[PDB]
């Protein structure tokens, strides 16, 4: 499996960001890392990126990226709708396509 | 709207639903930069590129008209 | 527009077998590879199986390799997963998931549509 840590937190208007780490063959290979958010209940939703910046340089309320073989999602402008589990996922060459094993996020008040 | 039309229309020749949104995104109006130098920045791979640039320079010939 | 429906998931006793579908709407289906993910209660996502748009690939994960097989109709917009020599481990949540092609790695977008998954319990 991808590597993320089991909890993240914070309070509306906070900037959050959730890790994923694998291995050279997968993430490491990869130019593009995959997410998903999954509200409770809910099936898993492929989170989808904006490519336009805001005209102030405002962060994107979702953004990722990828060095090596860690990936990065960020969530900023945080609110309560955003809580939910986060996974990342991977190509991998022989295993095919690998998950991480979820983040939950809590929105604090 | 022809404008919404022709971009549905393009957005249609692409598969996953990422690259489809490259080109909604690109369709949308930017009157202070070129769709070059929006392009430029794009950080989703050669397949977004495709697509955001193919839909942001059929709205601009478009909106001319 | 684009939606995925599955079915067929029920309590079976362990060594029993099942089949799954998966309806497709809105897309062309031939067009797309199709995945199953699955998900223990309270658990994470383990993928399970992936069949390409024509169908003349497959592909499946080590702890159901021998035991599960994948196929898909084309002409009904169905995606199938044949379970057999099922046990409590297999015991989830299945989803199927329109994926991306894993030929467009290093740019692989991941499973841009799923279903509402379909509850298998092997007790």
């Amino acid at each position: 499996a991808l590597t993320q840590p089991a909890s993240v937190s914070g309070s509306p208007g906070q900037s959050i960001t959730i890790s994923c780490t694998g291995t050279s063959s997968d993430i490491g290979g990869s130019k593009y890392v995959s997410w998903y958010q999954q509200h409770p209940g809910k099936a898993p939703k492929l989170i989808i990126f904006d490519v336009n910046r805001r005209p102030s340089g405002l962060s994107n309320r979702f953004s990722a990226s990828k060095s090596g073989n860690t990936a990065s999602l960020t969530i900023s402008g945080l609110q309560a709708e955003d809580e939910a589990d986060y996974y990342c996922t991977s190509y991998h060459p022989t295993k095919t396509i690998l998950f991480g094993g979820g983040t939950k996020l809590t929105v604090l008040a | 709207s022809t404008l919404q039309k022709k971009i549905e229309e393009i957005a249609a020749k692409y598969k996953h639903s990422v690259v489809k949104k490259c080109c909604y995104d690109g369709a949308c109006v930017n009157n202070d930069e070129t769709c070059e130098q929006r392009a430029a920045r794009i950080s989703l791979g050669p397949r977004c590129i495709k697509a955001f640039t193919e839909c942001c320079v059929v709205a601009s010939q478009l909106r001319a008209n | 527009e684009v939606q995925l429906l599955e079915s067929g998931g029920g309590l079976v006793q362990p060594g029993g077998s099942l089949r799954l579908s998966c309806a497709a709407s809105g897309f062309t289906f031939s067009s797309y590879a199709m995945s199953w993910v699955r998900q223990a209660p309270g658990k994470g996502l383990e993928w399970v199986s992936a069949i390409s748009g024509s169908g003349g690939s497959t592909y499946y994960a080590d702890s159901v390799k021998g035991r599960f097989t994948i196929s898909r109709d084309n002409s009904k917009n169905t995606l199938y997963l044949q379970m057999n020599s099922l046990r409590a481990e297999d015991t989830a949540v299945y989803y199927c998931a329109r994926d991306d092609d894993y030929e467009e790695w290093p740019w692989y977008y991941g499973m841009d549509v799923w279903g509402q998954g379909t509850m298998v319990t092997v007790s």
